[PDB]
C-alpha cells in the first residue's frame, strides 16, 4: 500500500540487491520458496492469490552470468522470471556501450516490467535504484532507466543509491570517466541520490568489524541494513514515523544539492557486541564519527547542512533529543549558519534483524544518519581531476567514441561536475 | 519588499564569492522544480488509459456510472476504513488546475516567467541549448580541442545554462509529441507569465 | 452453510491477531507500570 | 448539550488525541468497545458532549481524524481505544505531506478537505447545540498544521460564532525534530493568529523536563507526553462535563483569558505532578496544588514566565474544594508576585471550581496561563526562520507546491506583529 | 388474495427468478421441499399472493419459466430451490435463439407461446383475485426479449384491466456482454412501451457498482446481482404480503407514479445496503434509509438522477417506523432536492409502511423513481443501435427471420419519441 519499485542495475546494483532482498525476507519472515508461514511486506513483495510472495523489484543488466546466479541461487522461486531480465553483451566498462548502443531494448524492456510492477501498487512512495556508478551498465543503463523514469513517471520520489569510486582503490582504469558521465546523468533525475565508496566500507568493516579480508558480500550486507534502515519506517510502525517523500523535504535544500552521505551504528561483530552499553548518545556519537561514513570523504572539512536520524530498536525519544543536543553542543560537528535546525529525527518500534551468516551483531538499538554535506564535493573534485588528467591526452576516448559518443559530451560532463563543486563551495559560504 | 532587497544583496556576495552567474545559482533554482512539478503532474494527467496502467479495477470498476471513484480498504472489515481514489482521467483537479509563473522576477526575465512551454520547442532553455551547441559546433569545426591543460578548471555552466536541464530532456520532447493533442486538451494555452 | 462458519473462524482470528497487535501498541507505548498521573496500576483496557 | 466536535491532524495530532479518547473514555467509563461501565450517573449525564449514541449501549467519539498517510490510524485503528472512533470519520489520503506544510494546505490537503468539511458538517449537524471544536495537531509538520490551519480556515468561514479551540504542539527550542519546523511554524501561526479563536501552545522539550523533574520519568516516551496533554485537554473542559460549584465553559474562559482579540495563546500547565517516590510525602491542599501551579516549571510551554508577565491566568480546579481556600490562594499569589502580573488588570486570575476531579486524584487543577513570556518562543521561531529563509534553504519545495514567496514574508510580519504587542503589553505603564 | 403470476424469460430471467423465489421463500418460511417451516402466523397469512396448496403442507409458487434452451432451466431445477416450482409450469423449446429477438419473437417464439399462454391462463383461473403479472427478464437477449414482449403482449390482449409489472435488465452502458445487444433493446423498448404497464429498469454495471462501493464486495458473481434485484421484487410487493401501517399495492404504486401512460420507466433501489466491516457501525434509522435511499449510488438503473428530474417517486418502507418520521424525511428531502423535483406535481414523493421488516433487518426501504434521467439510458440505445443500422450490420439475421426492416425504424422512432417526452417532461414549467 505503501509500494516502493526497487530496480537493481548492473552488477553491482545486483549484488547489493541479493542482500537487500536476503535482508528483506528474513524481516518479513518471507521463505525463499515464496511464501511465509498485517500487511507489512506489501512495500517491498506482492502476495498473490497462491499465498506466494513475489518482490516488486526489477534486475536489470546487460551480462547475463550475474542475472543467471539469481536464478539458479536460492532465490530461483521467489523472484519472477521476467523480472529477472538479462543482456547479451556486457557494457565492457564502456558508458556509450550502455546508454547508447546497448542498452536501448533492455531499457524499453525494463520501462515495460516497470510499467506492469506499478500497476499493482496501488499507492507508489518512490524507487530505490541501485547501482554502480563507475561502470558501463551501472553508468549508462542506470542513467538512461533514470531518465526514462524521471521523464515519464515524473514527481515519485527515486532514491538513487550510487556507489561512486574511492579516492586511491579502484578495480577499473575508465571510472573516473564513467563515473564522470553517471554524475552528469544523475545529477538532474534522482531525487536523493546516497553516496557510497568501497575504500570507506572496506574500513568499517576492517576497524569495526574486524575483517581483515573484507568482500563484497560484506560490503552488500552492510549496505543492505543501511537501506532497511531506511525503509523502517515504510513497514513498521514506531513514534516519528518519517516517509520517503517526507526525506527529501527535510534533507534537499537545493535541487541539485541532495547526495547524502550515509552512516550505520553501531557496527560491531558478536564478540565484540554486548559489552558494551551501546546507549542512544553513544552510537549517535558513534554515527556522527568521521571513520563511521560510508564514503571516504571527511566531515570536518566541510559542513552539515541536514542530518536525518533513522533510529530502529528500544529508542526513547528524550534519548534522541539528549545525544542530538550533545551533538549540536559539540565543537567538532559544525553546521552551516542557514540551517540552525539540521536535524530530522524518526525513530521506530522494529530493531534492526540479523542475517545469518553474517557478522553484524543482534543490536537493540540502530541509527542510520543520512547526512546533507557541504564536505562531500571533496570526492567530485577527487574524479575532477582524474578526469582530465586522462582526457588531456584523450586516452580510452576512441572506445566511447565508437559506441555513439561526442567529445562534446566528455567536456559537457566535466563542466558540469565543476558546477557542482562550484554549488558545494557556495552552499558552504556565508 | 525588504527581504526582495536583501535576497539581491544575498546573491550579489554570493556570486562575487564563488563566481558563477546569480541566475546560474542553487537560490534560484526554485522556478525550475515549479516547472518541472507542473510538467510531471500534467504528463500523469495527460495519458491514455493503457499508458496509466492496465489495471482491471482502475479501468472498469471506477469507469462504471462514471462514478471514477474506487474503494480501498486498509485492512480486514474489521478496520472498516478506506481511501476513496475519487480519480477523473483526463482532467486535472482544481487543486493542480493552476499553473504559476513568477513575472516580477529579474532574473526569471530572459526566460518569460517559466511556467509550463508545453510546446516542445518552447519546452526548458531552448535559446540557450541552441547557443550553447552552436559554440560547441564552431569549436569542432575549427578544431578547437577543450580541455588541453588540467590546470584550466572548467567554466562551470548549469545544466540550464547548457541546456541540458532536466526540461531539456530528449524524452520530455518525445513524450510531449506523444501526448500533445491531449496535452493540448488538458491545457489549451501557455500561459505567458512574463507580460 | 461451511463457508459462513469458516468465515466467522477467520474473523475470530483476525480479532485475536488485532488483539495481540494492539497489546503490542500499549505496551510500547506505556514506559512504566503504574499511572504517570494518579499513580496507580495501568493494564490493557480488554473488558470484552 | 454544549457539544464540542474533535478534530486530530497529523501524525502528532492524531496520536495525542488518540491519547485523549483513552482518557476521556476512561473519564467516562467508557470500555474500547464503547459500552458504558461507569456505574455513575454523572458520567452518563454529560456524556453528549463528546459521543454519540449508537444502536446499542455504544457510545461514539465525535472525533474526526485527517491524515495524508495511512500509517498514523492504521496504528491508531490497532491500539488500544481504536475501536470507538467510526470509521466514517478517518478522512486520509495516500501519499503523505513530506512535511510540507504547502502540500498539506494546498496540493494534497486540498482535495481531501472536502471530504474533511463534509464529516465536520455530519458531525455538527446532528448536535443540539454546538460550543465549537477543537483541533489538536502540531506545528511544524506538513500535514498536521497545514491541515489544521485549512480546516480551521474553513470551519471559522462555516461557523463564524462557534468556539475554536486547537492545541497545537509548538517545536521545541533546543532540539528540532523536523529541519524544516520553522518554516512550518511559521506558516501556521499566522493561520492560528487570524482564526483560531483560542490556541494552547506545547513544546516537547518543556515536557520532557516536567516528566524528569518533577513525575521524574526515565524513559518518557511519547505516551507519557501525550497523557498529560490529554490530562490538560480534559481539565479544560471538565466544567461542561461535569456539574461545577464555579463552573465556567470554553467561551467564558476565553472572555475571561483573552483581553485583546490576537493575545490568545496559551501556555497550559496540570497539577498535581507527583513523582511516585513523594506522593505519599506531599500533601494533597489547595495551596500546595496553588504553589505547584504557578512553578515555571510545570508550565508545558518552553517560554518560562519569569522573563514575561502575566496578562491574565485561569485555573480549573476539580475536587471538593474551598473557594475561599481557592481564592485566597490566588490572591496572595498575585500579591506576592505583582512583578510578573499586569499592573493594568486589576486581578489577573479567573478561578473555576468543579465538582468532579479526575479518578486517583482527590483534588486536581489545570492552569491556562496568558503571558507576555511566549514572546521569547516566537523570536525564536522567528531566528530560526530568518535563518533559514535568508538563504532559502528548502524553500524551493514550498515554491513548488503553488505558493507566492510573499506569503512567507506575511507569515513572518504578523508574527512579529504578535511578538511586539506582547513586548508592548508588557511593558505598558498605567496611565 | 391478491394473486400475482411470475413469469421469467431467458436465462437471466431465469436465474433471477430462481433467486427471487428462493428469497421469498425464506421470507415466508418455505424450505426447498416446500413445506411451511416459517414458525410465523404473518406469512402464511397471505402466501397465496405467490404460492398454491398442493395435496399436502407443499407451497408451489406460481411461476412460469419460459426458455428456447434446455440447459439454463436444467440449472434452474439444480438450484437450491429447483423443485418447488411445479414441473407443468416450465415451457422451454429445442433451439435456443441465438441472442435474436426476430428468432425469440417471430419464428421459434411462436410455437412455444401457445404453451406458454396456456400455462398462464390456467395459473391466472386458479387465482380468487388477480392483480396481475411480474414478468422478470433482460433486455439484450434473443429468447429472454422476445418472447417475453410477445408473451406480454398476449397477456396484455387477454387481461387488459390487469397490472403488468416488468423487470427488465437493460443492457449496461459501458460493458455489453452480446454484440445485438442495441438490436434486442430497441426492439424490446418499443414493445414494453406499448404493452407493459409497470416496468423496472435495471443494469448489470449499476448492480456491480452499488456492490462495489456499498456493500464493498471484491468478486461479485451474477448470483449477488440476482440476489440485490431478487431483495427489490420483494420488497415492492411485501404490501401485499404483510400487514402494513398504511399499505399500497401495485395498482396503487402504478397510480402513484405514472402521470401520463408511456413514462411508465422507472429506476429502483433498495436500503440498508451495507458492508461487513460498518454493520456494527451505521446508525440503522430512518433517516439513515432515507438518505441511503435518494442517493444515486443505490440506484440500480445506470442513468443518475442527478442529471434528470425525478417525476414521481415511491419509497415502500417496512418495519415498525413512525409514519411522521417517515412523511418528514420525504418532504425535508423534496424540500432540500426541489431543484431534482418536477415543480408542477406538489408533492412528489408516494410513501407507503409494512409493517413487517425482511429477515434479518430491522429496517428497510424499496425505492422507485419515476424521473428523466432514464432518458440517457435510451439515449445511449439509441446511439448504439443508429450507429450499427446505418450500415445495416447483423440485420441480415433478423431480415431472416421474416421481420420487415421497417420493424427497427419504427422501433426506433418510438424510443425517440419517449426521449423527447421524458425531456419535455424535464424542461416543463409551470404555468
Ligand atoms: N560495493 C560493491 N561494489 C561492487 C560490487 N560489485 C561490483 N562493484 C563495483 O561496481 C563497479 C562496476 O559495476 P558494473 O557496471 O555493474 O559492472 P558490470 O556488471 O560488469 O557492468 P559493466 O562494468 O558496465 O560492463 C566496479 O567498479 C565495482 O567497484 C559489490 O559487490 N559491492
Ligand atoms: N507529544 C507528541 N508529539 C509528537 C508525537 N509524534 C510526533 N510529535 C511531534 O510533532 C512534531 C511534528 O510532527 P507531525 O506534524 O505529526 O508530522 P506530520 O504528520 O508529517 O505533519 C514533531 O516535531 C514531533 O516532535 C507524539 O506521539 N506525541
Ligand atoms: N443480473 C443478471 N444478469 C444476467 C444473468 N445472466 C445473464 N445476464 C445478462 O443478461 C443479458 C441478456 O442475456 P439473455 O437475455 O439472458 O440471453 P437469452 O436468454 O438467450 O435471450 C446478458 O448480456 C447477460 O450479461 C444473471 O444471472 N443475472
Amino acid at each position: 500500500m505503501r509500494e516502493v519499485i526497487s530496480i537493481h542495475i548492473g552488477q553491482a546494483g545486483i549484488q547489493v540487491g541479493n542482500a537487500c532482498w536476503e535482508l528483506y525476507c528474513l524481516e518479513h519472515g518471507i521463505q525463499p520458496d515464496g511464501q511465509m508461514p498485517d500487511d507489512a511486506f506489501n512495500t517491498f513483495f506482492s502476495e498473490t492469490g497462491a499465498g506466494k510472495h513475489v518482490p516488486r523489484c526489477i534486475f536489470l543488466d546487460l551480462e547475463p552470468t550475474v542475472v543467471d546466479e539469481v536464478r539458479t541461487g536460492t532465490y530461483r522461486q521467489l523472484f519472477h522470471p521476467e523480472q529477472l531480465i538479462s543482456g547479451k553483451e556486457d557494457a565492457a566498462n564502456n558508458f556509450a556501450r550502455g546508454h547508447y548502443t546497448i542498452g536501448k531494448e533492455i531499457v524499453d524492456l525494463a520501462l515495460d516490467r516497470i510499467r506492469k510492477l506499478a500497476d499493482n501498487c496501488t499507492g507508489l512512495q518512490g524507487f530505490l535504484v541501485f547501482n554502480a556508478v563507475g561502470g558501463g551498465t551501472g553508468s549508462g543503463l542506470g542513467s538512461l532507466l533514470l531518465e526514462r523514469l524521471s521523464v515519464d513517471y515524473g514527481k515519485k520520489s527515486k532514491l538513487g543509491f550510487t556507489v561512486y569510486p574511492s579516492p586511491q582503490v579502484s578495480t577499473a582504469v575508465v571510472e573516473p570517466y564513467n563515473s564522470v558521465l553517471s554524475t552528469h546523468s544523475l545529477l538532474e533525475h534522482t531525487d536523493v541520490a546516497v553516496m557510497l565508496d568501497n575504500e570507506a566500507i572496506y574500513d568499517i568493516c576492517r576497524r569495526s568489524l574486524d575483517i581483515e579480508r573484507p568482500t563484497y558480500t560484506n560490503l552488500n550486507r552492510l549496505i543492505a541494513q543501511v537501506i532497511s534502515s531506511l525503509t523502517a519506517s515504510l513497514r513498521f510502525d514506531g513514534a516519528l514515523n518519517v516517509d520517503i517523500t517526507e526525506f527529501q523535504t527535510n534533507l534537499v535544500p537545493y535541487p541539485r544539492i541532495h547526495f547524502m552521505l550515509s552512516s550505520y551504528a553501531p557496527i560491531i561483530s558478536a564478540e565484540k557486541a554486548y559489552h558494551e552499553q551501546l546507549s542512544v548518545a553513544e552510537i549517535t556519537n558513534a554515527a556522527f564519527e568521521p571513520a563511521s561514513m560510508m564514503v571516504k570523504c571527511d566531515p570536518r572539512h566541510g559542513k552539515y547542512m541536514a542530518c536525518c536520524l533513522m533510529y530502529r530498536g528500544d529508542v526513547v525519544p528524550k534519548d534522541v533529543n539528549a545525544s542530538v543536543a550533545t551533538i549540536k553542543t559539540k565543537r567538532t560537528i559544525q553546521f552551516v549558519d542557514w540551517c540552525p535546525t539540521g536535524f530530522k529525527c524518526g525513530i521506530n518500534y522494529q530493531p534492526p534483524t540479523v542475517v545469518p551468516g553474517g557478522d553484524l551483531a543482534k543490536v537493540q538499538r540502530a541509527v542510520c544518519m543520512i547526512s546533507n554535506s557541504t564536505a562531500i564535493g571533496e570526492i567530485f573534485s577527487r574524479l575532477d581531476h582524474k578526469f582530465d588528467l586522462m582526457y588531456a591526452k584523450r586516452a580510452f576516448v576512441h572506445w566511447y567514441v565508437g559506441e555513439g559518443m561526442e567529445e562534446g559530451e566528455f567536456s559537457e560532463a566535466r563542466e558540469d561536475l565543476a558546477a557542482l563543486e562550484k554549488d558545494f563551495e557556495e552552499v558552504g559560504a556565508e | 519588499e525588504q527581504q526582495q532587497a536583501k535576497w539581491d544583496e544575498v546573491s550579489s556576495t554570493l556570486a562575487y564569492r564563488v563566481g558563477r552567474a546569480p541566475t546560474e545559482l542553487a537560490m534560484q533554482r526554485g522556478p525550475a522544480w515549479r516547472t518541472r512539478a507542473e510538467l510531471t503532474e500534467l504528463l500523469y494527467r495527460a495519458q491514455p488509459r493503457d499508458a496509466r496502467g492496465s489495471n482491471p479495477d482502475e479501468v472498469w470498476t471506477a469507469s462504471l456510472r462514471d462514478a471514477w471513484e474506487r474503494i480501498l480498504p486498509l485492512g480486514s472489515i474489521f478496520s472498516g476504513l478506506a481511501i476513496k481514489i475519487r480519480d477523473r482521467p483526463g482532467e486535472l483537479p482544481a487543486t493542480r488546475a493552476a499553473r504559476v509563473g513568477r513575472p516580477l522576477d529579474p532574473l526569471l526575465a530572459p526566460l518569460g516567467g517559466g511556467g509550463t512551454t508545453l510546446s516542445p520547442a518552447t519546452l526548458g532553455h531552448p535559446a540557450a541549448a541552441a547557443a550553447h551547441a552552436q559554440h560547441v559546433a564552431t569549436l569542432a569545426a575549427n578544431g578547437v580541442m577543450l580541455g588541453a591543460t588540467t590546470n584550466k578548471p572548467p567554466l562551470g555552466r548549469s545544466l540550464s545554462a547548457r541546456g541540458r536541464a532536466w526540461e531539456d530532456s530528449e524524452m520530455l520532447k518525445q513524450r510531449v509529441a506523444e501526448y500533445g493533442t491531449r496535452l493540448r486538451a488538458l491545457a489549451p494555452h501557455d500561459p505567458d507569465f512574463g507580460a | 452453510s461451511s463457508g459462513g462458519q469458516q468465515l466467522a473462524a477467520k474473523d475470530t482470528a483476525v480479532k485475536e491477531a488485532r488483539q495481540a497487535r494492539a497489546v503490542n501498541l500499549y505496551s510500547k507505548s506505556h514506559s512504566v507500570s503504574h499511572n504517570i498521573i494518579t499513580g496507580e496500576p495501568i493494564k490493557f483496557p480488554t473488558a470484552g | 448539550m454544549r457539544e464540542i466536535v474533535h478534530i486530530q491532524g497529523g501524525q502528532c495530532g492524531n496520536q495525542i488525541g488518540a491519547k485523549f479518547w483513552e482518557v476521556v473514555s476512561d473519564e467516562h467509563g467508557i470500555d474500547p468497545t464503547g459500552t458504558y461501565h461507569g456505574d455513575s450517573d454523572l458520567q452518563l449525564e454529560r456524556i453528549n458532549v463528546y459521543f454519540n449514541e449508537a444502536t446499542g449501549g455504544r457510545y461514539v467519539p465525535r472525533a474526526i481524524l485527517m491524515d495524508l498517510e495511512p500509517g498514523t490510524m492504521d496504528s491508531v485503528r490497532s491500539g488500544p481505544y481504536g475501536q470507538i472512533f467510526r470509521p466514517d470519520n478517518f478522512v486520509f489520503g495516500q501519499t503523505g505531506a513530506g512535511n510540507n506544510w504547502a502540500k498539506g494546505h494546498y496540493t494534497e490537503g486540498a482535495e481531501l478537505i472536502d471530504s474533511v468539511l463534509d464529516v465536520v458538517r455530519k458531525e455538527a449537524e446532528s448536535c443540539d447545540c454546538l460550543q465549537g471544536f477543537q483541533v489538536c495537531h502540531s506545528l511544524g509538520g506538513g500535514t498536521g498544521s497545514g491541515m489544521g490551519t485549512l480546516l480551521i480556515s474553513k470551519i471559522r468561514e462555516e461557523y463564524p460564532d462557534r468556539m475554536m479551540l486547537t492545541f497545537s504542539v509548538v517545536p521545541s527550542p533546543k532540539v528540532s525534530d523536523t529541519v524544516v519546523e520553522p518554516y512550518n511554524a511559521t506558516l501556521s501561526v499566522h493561520q492560528l493568529v487570524e482564526n483560531a479563536d483560542e490556541c494552547m501552545v506545547l513544546d516537547n522539550e518543556a515536557l520532557y523536563d516536567i516528566c524528569f523533574r518533577t513525575l521524574k520519568l526515565t524513559t518518557p516516551t511519547f505516551g507519557d507526553l501525550n497523557h498529560l496533554i490529554s490530562a490538560v485537554m480534559s481539565g479544560i473542559t471538565c466544567c461542561l462535563r461535569f456539574p461545577g460549584q464555579l463552573n465556567a465553559d470554553l467561551r467564558k474562559l476565553a472572555v475571561n483569558l483573552i483581553p485583546f482579540p490576537r493575545l490568545h495563546f496559551f501556555m497550559v500547565g496540570f497539577t498535581p505532578l507527583t513523582s511516585r517516590g513523594s506522593q505519599q510525602y506531599r500533601a494533597l491542599t489547595v495551596p500546595e496544588l496553588t504553589q505547584q501551579m504557578w512553578d515555571a516549571k510545570n508550565m508545558m510551554c518552553a517560554a518560562d514566565p519569569r522573563h514575561g508577565r502575566y496578562l491574565t491566568a485561569s485555573a480549573l480546579f476539580r475536587g471538593r474544594m474551598s473557594t475561599k481556600e481557592v481564592d485566597e490562594q490566588m490572591l496572595n499569589v498575585q500579591n506576592k508576585n505583582s512583578s510578573y502580573f499586569v499592573e493594568w488588570i486589576p486581578n489577573n486570575v479567573k478561578s473555576s471550581v468543579c465538582d468532579i476531579p479526575p479518578k486517583g486524584l482527590k483534588m486536581s487543577a489545570t492552569f491556562i496561563g496568558n503571558s507576555t513570556a511566549i514572546q521569547e518562543m516566537f523570536k525564536r521561531v522567528s531566528e530560526q526562520f530568518t535563518a533559514m529563509f535568508r538563504r532559502k534553504a528548502f524553500l524551493h519545495w514550498y515554491t513548488g507546491e503553488g505558493m507566492d514567496e510573499m506569503e512567507f514574508t506575511e507569515a513572518e510580519s504578523n508574527m512579529n506583529d504578535l511578538v511586539s504587542e506582547y513586548q508592548q503589553y508588557q511593558d505598558a505603564s498605567a496611565e
